[PDB]
RNA sequence: ACCGUGAGGGAAAGGUGAAAAGAACCCCGGGAGGGGAGUGAAAUAGAGCCUGAAACCGUGGGCUUACAAGCAGUCACGGCCCCGCAAGGGGUUGUGGCGUGCCUAUUGAAGCAUGAGCCGGCGACUCACGGUCGUGGGCGAGCUUAAGCCGUUGAGGCGGAG
RNA sequence: AGGUGGAGCCUGGGAGUGAGGGCGCGAGCGAUAACGUCCGCGUCCGAGCGCGGGAACAACCGAGACCGCCAGCUAAGGCCC
RNA sequence: GGGGGAUGACCCCAGGCGGUAGGGGAGCGUUCCCGAUGCCGAUGAAGGCCGACCCGCGAGGCGGCUGGAGGUAAGGGAAGU
């Protein structure tokens, strides 16, 4: 539906029922999750010093009692394990599938061809008062195929391209464009 | 209105005690032949933290004599961890018990 | 991953402290035995809680004598006479009375003394 | 101007010095408001008469305010691994002791 | 540094300030250290000198103490003392009234069974690969290895042995 | 049959103790001796089946502890102090 | 559990509610990663010091004094709690 056409003044795109339907937060989210996921690093605490030294743990029949942890900087106890698997891999048709009724909802803005030709950063101070705001605050880029050049650099970069360009993507709150072949990647939808 | 004082101050906080618990809230003058002619260490010193006292005042507190001491106390920090015979093993340390001394100096 | 607790723990004392009025010698601050001595001091409170209640149940219990007799006679006389009473029945006010309104007081005391005898 | 009637509890002794009564959300939510309470302690100006006599006219109070629990502690516990701790209840709403 | 002949063990201890402008001079004093002046936004920021809590030792004040028992104490009633949430509460208790601490292991515990002198901080059901039920949800044939490519942010997307 | 009323049955995940005593009774042993032990029928306690009583005393008689200090009837047990 | 719940909630009565291993449900603060069309503070970050409003609660808020510079997340996520 209201598939509105840039250049503003000149025409107007239909919604393709995919992007229409409903909504899914459940999966919402999880598309995030299986993302910053993937997406981390990792850490952890000694393994030669957390049992690292020697050790004379101490007779007994003396007055004490007893290189293991429990009496200061040293052990652990269960720490960082850098050994600590951090991947997470969502799953193909889950991710895909996320995106999706993902888009879906920043549906709830159109970029003509035509665009993938300005060339400076300055025509986008321009194409901008075109149509500003505060959803464009979130604002987005991304051509179709070859990313909207200079158009990629400003105080707001982040060029996806008809393919690359998920909900990590925009997703997030946020508000954006999509140069056609963009539409490129609904194909990919 | 005036002060006496100094820290570090090597001695049996205790003992100090005793000291001014006498001489204490009394006569300038009148004590300070307390400490000039009673006994025990401290004194000396006591003595000592009453003339920087009495000083101070007049010199820039000021009304001599009329003056005394409303109040005076002492208390120990600063420790002084001392080692001895190790248990003829294990050691033990005692503590000179550092030692504080304030008191006052103000007029009648 | 840090964990120093830290901050925490030593507010909760202070908590307890301050349930901690300046009681016995030491507990006062007894940042041990100190929240101790809670835990009994409370249950206690409690019992108490339900207690007193009682420990008047008997206060009344001679303040009313204390008339009951006076004029002459027990609580197993009044009582008695009192329940035949109908159309009014209490106990407690009563005494805290006969003290207060010597006359109000008094009066019953007949009304009494008859219903029964 | 003192009077003992007694309510849903003998909560009496009273005359005029609003006394804390009992919940009564029913008739309460009556702001400074109006209503009967049976007697059956005729005590005034010296002239008593049967809480029996009584039960037949009695009083009314205007409907004060809603006391919000007065403090008090219940530190519930005992050596037997048990504690726990509830803070007091009891209100109620404040009412003068409208007299007749 | 330090105990060990040796092989070896193996600590503690960071923080003034915007910068020293780091305290000339005068005072009691053998000095250290304390009294003034001066820097200064502040030095109870002052030289191991940011924050600098507790335990623990002091100095004054309120109340309280000499025919009196229990850690405790908490319920009642009373007098003194203060009412920046006033006709209600603060604090302290004189009496009386009912009261065996606290943790582990124990048939059973006040304990005379053990655990702990006091305070502060560390300190104990975790991660991975499997499998296992339950549940949140994507398609019913469902689902992905490793890798190839794409990568301020770095954007996932193809890979079909299993 | 069922007055009841709220236990019952199967499938399935997660368990804990795997050695207790005390009392009445019916038996075993035992000097019909033990706060002895050994099996049974009910209860009892479970570190709180915390409160009442029997002075004090888990525990034996009564009792089932959501909470309400200045209510009311009783239990068992009591009422010269 | 059940009689209608508009999202609350409200009404009846049935109906208990003492509980350690141990089983199920619900909440609280601790340091971090979001800043799901989020940013406060030299007329104080925060910790500290003290309190007769908010909650069953574990905590909150808020006001007075301290102290030199931070960090808060209305919500979901994580864990050396």
């Amino acid at each position: 539906m209201e598939a509105t056409i840039y250049d503003n003044t000149d025409g107007e795109v239909d919604l393709p029922d995919v992007f229409e339907t409903p909504v899914r937060s459940d999966l919402i989210g999880k598309a995030v999750r299986a993302a910053q996921a993937n997406r981390k690093q990792d850490y952890g605490s000694d393994e030669y010093a957390g049992l690292r030294t020697p050790a004379e743990s101490f007779g007994s029949g003396r007055g004490q009692a007893h290189r293991v942890p429990q009496a200061v900087k040293g052990r652990s106890a269960h720490p960082p394990k850098t050994e600590k698997d951090r991947s997470l891999d969502l799953n193909d048709k889950e991710r895909q599938l996320a995106v999706r009724s993902a888009l879906a909802a920043t549906a709830d803005v159109v970029v003509s061809d035509d665009f993938e030709d300005l060339v400076k950063t300055q025509e986008v101070v321009s194409l901008l008062e075109a149509l500003d705001v505060h959803a464009d605050i979130d604002r987005l880029f991304v051509t179709s195929d070859e990313p909207s050049t200079a158009a990629r650099n400003l105080a707001g970069a982040d060029v996806a391209t008809a393919s690359e360009v998920n909900t990590e993507d925009l997703a997030p709150g946020r508000l954006t464009v999509f140069t056609e072949s963009a539409l490129a990647e609904v194909a990919e939808r | 209105e005036a002060k006496a004082i100094a820290r570090y101050v090597r001695i049996s906080p205790r003992k100090v005690r005793l000291v001014v618990d006498l001489i204490r809230g009394k006569s300038l003058e009148e004590a300070r032949n307390i400490l000039r002619y009673t006994n025990k260490r401290g004194a000396y010193f006591v003595a000592k933290v009453l003339e920087s006292a009495a000083a101070n005042a007049v010199n820039n507190h000021d009304l001599e004599d009329r003056l005394y001491v409303k109040a005076a106390y002492v208390d120990e920090g600063p420790a002084l961890k001392r080692v001895l015979p190790r248990a003829r093993g294990r050691a033990d340390i005692i503590k000179k018990r550092t030692s504080h001394i304030t008191v006052i100096l103000g007029e009648k | 991953p840090r964990a120093k607790t830290g901050i925490v723990r030593r507010r909760r004392h202070k908590k307890v402290l301050k349930r901690a009025k300046g009681f016995w010698g030491s507990r006062s601050k007894q940042y041990r035995n100190a929240f101790q001595t809670l835990l009994n001091a409370a249950t206690y409170e409690y019992r108490d809680r339900r207690n007193k209640k009682r420990d008047f149940r008997r206060l009344w219990i001679q303040r009313i004598n204390a008339g009951a007799r006076l004029h002459g006679m027990n609580y197993s006389t009044f009582i008695n006479g009192l329940k035949r009473a109908n159309i009014d029945l209490n106990r407690k006010v009563l005494a805290d009375i006969a003290a207060r309104e010597p006359e109000a007081f008094k009066a019953l005391v007949d009304a009494s003394r008859n219903a029964r005898q | 101007m003192f009077a003992i009637i007694q309510t849903g509890g003998k909560q009496y002794r009273v005359s005029e010095g609003d006394v804390i009564r009992v919940e009564s959300l029913q008739g309460e939510a009556g702001d400074k408001v109006e209503l009967k309470a049976l007697f059956v302690g005729g005590e005034q100006t010296v002239f008593g008469e049967d809480a029996g006599k009584y039960t037949v006219q009695a009083e009314v109070v205007e409907h004060g305010r809603g006391k919000k629990i007065y403090i008090r502690k219940y530190k519930s516990g005992v050596q037997y691994r048990r504690r726990t701790g509830h803070r007091q209840n009891f209100t109620a709403i404040k009412i003068l002791g409208i007299q007749g």
